[PDB]
């Protein structure tokens, strides 16, 4: 599975020094699992990657769990190291046609599964299968507040 | 409105306010004459204990004043009725209203306008 | 008077309403707002094309990530910033100092992505109703998605009352002197 | 529809549906387009200066040390005396005017903060109201609609809330609507498509929801299909290229005091306060 | 003061026996209109 670092529900940090990721709790009193995601060190493009292992929690990793226990399945999350969501763009000097990112993968066949806040569009069902959608939202302005 | 535009359990409130304030005046007084109503009447619209009771009399009375007066300026600024129709755009256009009569003179131009933008 | 034009000329703020807010229509420089990327918000633009040439003025750059967007946001640099709903009122949940304007356009819900030959499109989708309707997913997102008179009126309560004890100290030593004077 | 579909008696069958757990098992849908769920539907300090002890020290401070000024130039007598009257309704007059003036304008920014602030009962199921009815004499009568999606949710998660609203079960939607305006049910269950198109034409705009992102089980509505049919494609991707071009925006648009009790009762509890002080001393 | 007295006390009242009653409406009712 590759999993892009998205605030809400990737929590994406470097992992303690004594090669795990330290357990906390809730406001509610209740322990949020936090499991190992290996990933690039650094997103910036042109820049040393190293795939050392960073510590990524939040609500789609609990969901995927959820998902893990019920159907037997088994966590494998890693970080995209395009860090982007890899749409389909417009190659150099009009060679082929293809995707990036999480979408790249996939299609590469290196991750069989894709946990990550991306909402249903029609390209990307043209070739992705998705699933029903377990939240339902739509896009909006951010501005800062003054 | 003219008047007070709602909870008109005010004046009863005011009136009962200066009484007891009268009363205590002429308790302080005492132990320190048709006149506490009058400068109630006075504090309220301009012409050691019972000083300061007076004066915080008159505090609360200027305060309450100032806030009916308030109250006076947002009901006046608040009229709104902006025709209630705006434009063909408009919900009371969109689904017709029994109370509200509108309609053409006959088959016209406007008629076939209408039969023509069938919805 | 003072009253009335404090009320109006106010700092409303306009709660730019997005495809329908007016001033977007003109792609002014001097109101830069963009996405981050290729992705969906991108995909939008492209496929909307009566104003194509008008989102590609909007854009102008791709930024590096959401959090650099957001960084830049709130370091004034950008003047809006266009994302999910989701992330953008997480946002302002953990900190009040960005605020999410605008009504709900796009309504277009999340997805896991898989294979078409996969066999497990049924079981994920089973799985995510028997989750919407048990409450597991509902207190899931209670505690992952829900989070916790005025400086203007302060400032000149603060410079009133400086003027008053500037003024009640100078008032001092003058009524000092006159009573000096009249009592020499 | 369920049961048409089953029988293949119809291929392909839209009818704003709600998508369900058991639907699923039997049979199969596009990705819904409308977003819907299970929703409920029912019909001095807070005018001005809401910190009130912020600017109240500030004040008292400012008095004492007007005070304390103008005996350097009675204490009680006095002082005290003329900065109440600068609010009530020599050199040495110099600092009683600006005082007065600060009065002026602090009176001018009460009426300002007045006129600027004059120009739901339930967050969800989380409430012990949907648990427990009977803790209050009038009974909370719910209702819901029969052979739906919204007594399916409410079976699977709590039997004695839904016999409790069977208890109080009616054909809802109009019988829902002639209940609430009369006033038989003080809220309903029901789909929240449904219940938001209904706030949105009520007569008189009293029946509305409650607030936005408390669905109990937020869901779609999709379209259904047979099982096999070799639609699911083309559905999805159809209906995908008409939510991104706009036709589903462009189809949903267009289709759907009491402070007066305060001060007085604090003004009346002051001046008894100032009575009993004095008698005492 | 006859002429003086009630011309001078009904301009006071503009600005901040049983005769006093009718004075005291006459400010209410000048304060009414300062207000409108
Ligand atoms: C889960 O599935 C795996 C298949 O590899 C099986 O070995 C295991 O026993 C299953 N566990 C349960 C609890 O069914
Ligand atoms: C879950 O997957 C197993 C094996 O792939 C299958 O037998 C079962 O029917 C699936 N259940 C659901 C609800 O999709
Ligand atoms: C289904 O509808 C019938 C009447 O159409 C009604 O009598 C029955 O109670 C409904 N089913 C349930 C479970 O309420």
């Amino acid at each position: 599975i590759v999993t892009i670092h998205q605030e809400p529900f990737v929590y994406v940090k470097p992992t303690l020094s004594d090669g795990t990721c330290k357990e906390e709790f809730t406001v509610n009193g209740d322990p949020v699992k936090k499991v190992i995601c290996t990933g690039p060190n650094d997103t910036s493009p042109g820049s040393p990657r190293h795939t050392v292992p960073q510590c990524c929690y939040g609500f789609c990793i609990d969901l995927l769990i959820k998902l893990a226990r019920t159907m037997n399945f088994t966590y494998e999350v890693h970080l995209v190291a395009d860090g982007k969501f890899g749409t389909q763009e417009r190659v150099n000097n009009s060679n082929k046609k293809e995707w990036n990112g999480m979408m790249g993968e996939l299609l590469s066949g290196q991750a069989d599964m894709i946990v990550a806040p991306l909402t249903i569009n029609n390209e990307r069902a043209q070739y992705i299968e998705f699933s029903k959608p377990f939240k339902y939202q739509g896009l909006t302005i951010l501005v800062k507040k003054e | 409105s003219f008047m007070q535009p709602f909870q008109s359990t005010l004046w009863l409130l005011v009136g009962l306010s200066v009484h007891v304030v009268a009363v205590m005046l002429y308790l302080l007084d005492r132990f320190s004459l048709s006149s506490a109503m009058w400068f109630s009447w006075g504090v309220l619209l301009n012409s050691f204990s019972a000083r300061i009771l007076g004066m915080v009399w008159a505090g609360f009375a200027m305060i309450i004043v100032a806030s009916y007066t308030a109250n006076l300026a947002a009901f006046l600024v608040l009229d709104r009725p902006e025709e209630r129709i705006t434009g063909i755009n408009d919900p009371r256009l969109r689904n017709p209203s029994d109370k509200f009569i509108y309609a053409t003179v006959k088959q016209s131009s406007v008629d076939i306008y209408f039969r023509r933008q069938v919805e | 008077a003072n009253l009335a034009a404090f009320l109006v000329l106010d700092r409303p703020e306009e709660r730019i309403t997005g495809i329908n807010d007016p001033r977007l229509r003109n792609p002014s420089d001097k109101f830069i707002y963009a996405t981050v990327k290729q992705s969906s918000v991108d995909i939008y633009f492209r496929r909307q094309v009566e104003l194509s040439t008008m989102y590609r003025h909007m854009e102008k750059h791709n930024y590096e990530s959401a959090a650099e967007a957001i960084q830049a946001v709130r370091d004034n640099k950008l003047h809006a910033f266009i994302w999910d709903s989701a992330v953008l009122e997480f946002e302002a949940s953990q900190k009040c100092d960005l605020v999410t304007t605008g009504e709900l356009f796009f309504r277009s819900g999340f997805g896991i992505g898989m294979r078409k030959d996969s066999p497990w499109k049924q079981n994920v989708s089973l799985s995510i109703l028997k989750s919407h309707e048990n409450g597991f997913m509902e207190d899931l997102d209670k505690t992952w998605v829900r989070y916790q008179t005025f400086e203007n009126m302060a400032g000149v309560f603060m410079l009133v009352a400086g003027g008053i004890v500037a003024g009640i100290f100078l008032i001092f030593i003058e009524i000092a002197y006159k009573r000096h004077k009249d009592a020499r | 529809m369920i049961g048409e579909v089953v029988y293949q008696r119809a291929v392909m069958a839209v009818g704003s549906l709600t998508i369900n757990e058991e639907r699923s098992e039997v049979v199969d849908f596009s990705v819904p387009f409308v977003e819907t769920g299970i929703s409920v539907m029912v019909s001095l300090e807070p005018f001005s200066a809401s910190v009130w002890v912020m600017m109240f020290v500030m004040l008292l401070i400012v008095s004492a040390i007007a005070v304390f000024v103008f005996e350097y130039f009675f204490t009680i007598g006095k002082a005290i005396w003329l900065l109440w009257g600068l609010v009530f309704n020599t050199t040495s007059k110099i600092m009683v005017s600006v005082w007065a003036f600060f009065a002026v304008i602090f009176l001018a920014s009460y009426t300002a903060n007045l006129a600027a602030f004059m120009i739901d009962q339930v967050t969800g199921l989380s409430d012990k109201k949907f648990q427990r009815p009977h803790d209050y004499s009038p009974p909370f009568r719910f209702g819901t609609v029969p052979n739906g999606s919204t007594e399916r949710n409410i079976r699977n998660n709590y039997p004695y809330m839904h016999q409790y609203m069977t208890k109080f079960n009616q054909k809802g939607v109009e019988d829902a609507l002639v209940s609430l305006k009369t006033g038989k049910l003080d809220a309903f269950i029901y789909d929240a498509a449904v219940l938001n198109y209904k706030a949105g034409r009520d007569e008189g705009c009293k029946l509305v929801t409650i607030g936005s992102g408390y669905i109990f089980a937020t869901t779609g509505y999709g379209i259904a299909l047979q099982k096999g049919s070799p639609w699911k494609r083309q559905i999805d991707l159809a209906l995908l290229q008409f939510v991104g071009d706009g036709e589903m925006e462009e189809l949903e648009t267009l289709w759907l005091d009491i402070d007066n009790m305060a001060g007085v009762f604090y003004m009346l509890a002051a001046a008894m306060a100032l009575s009993l002080i004095t008698f005492i001393w």
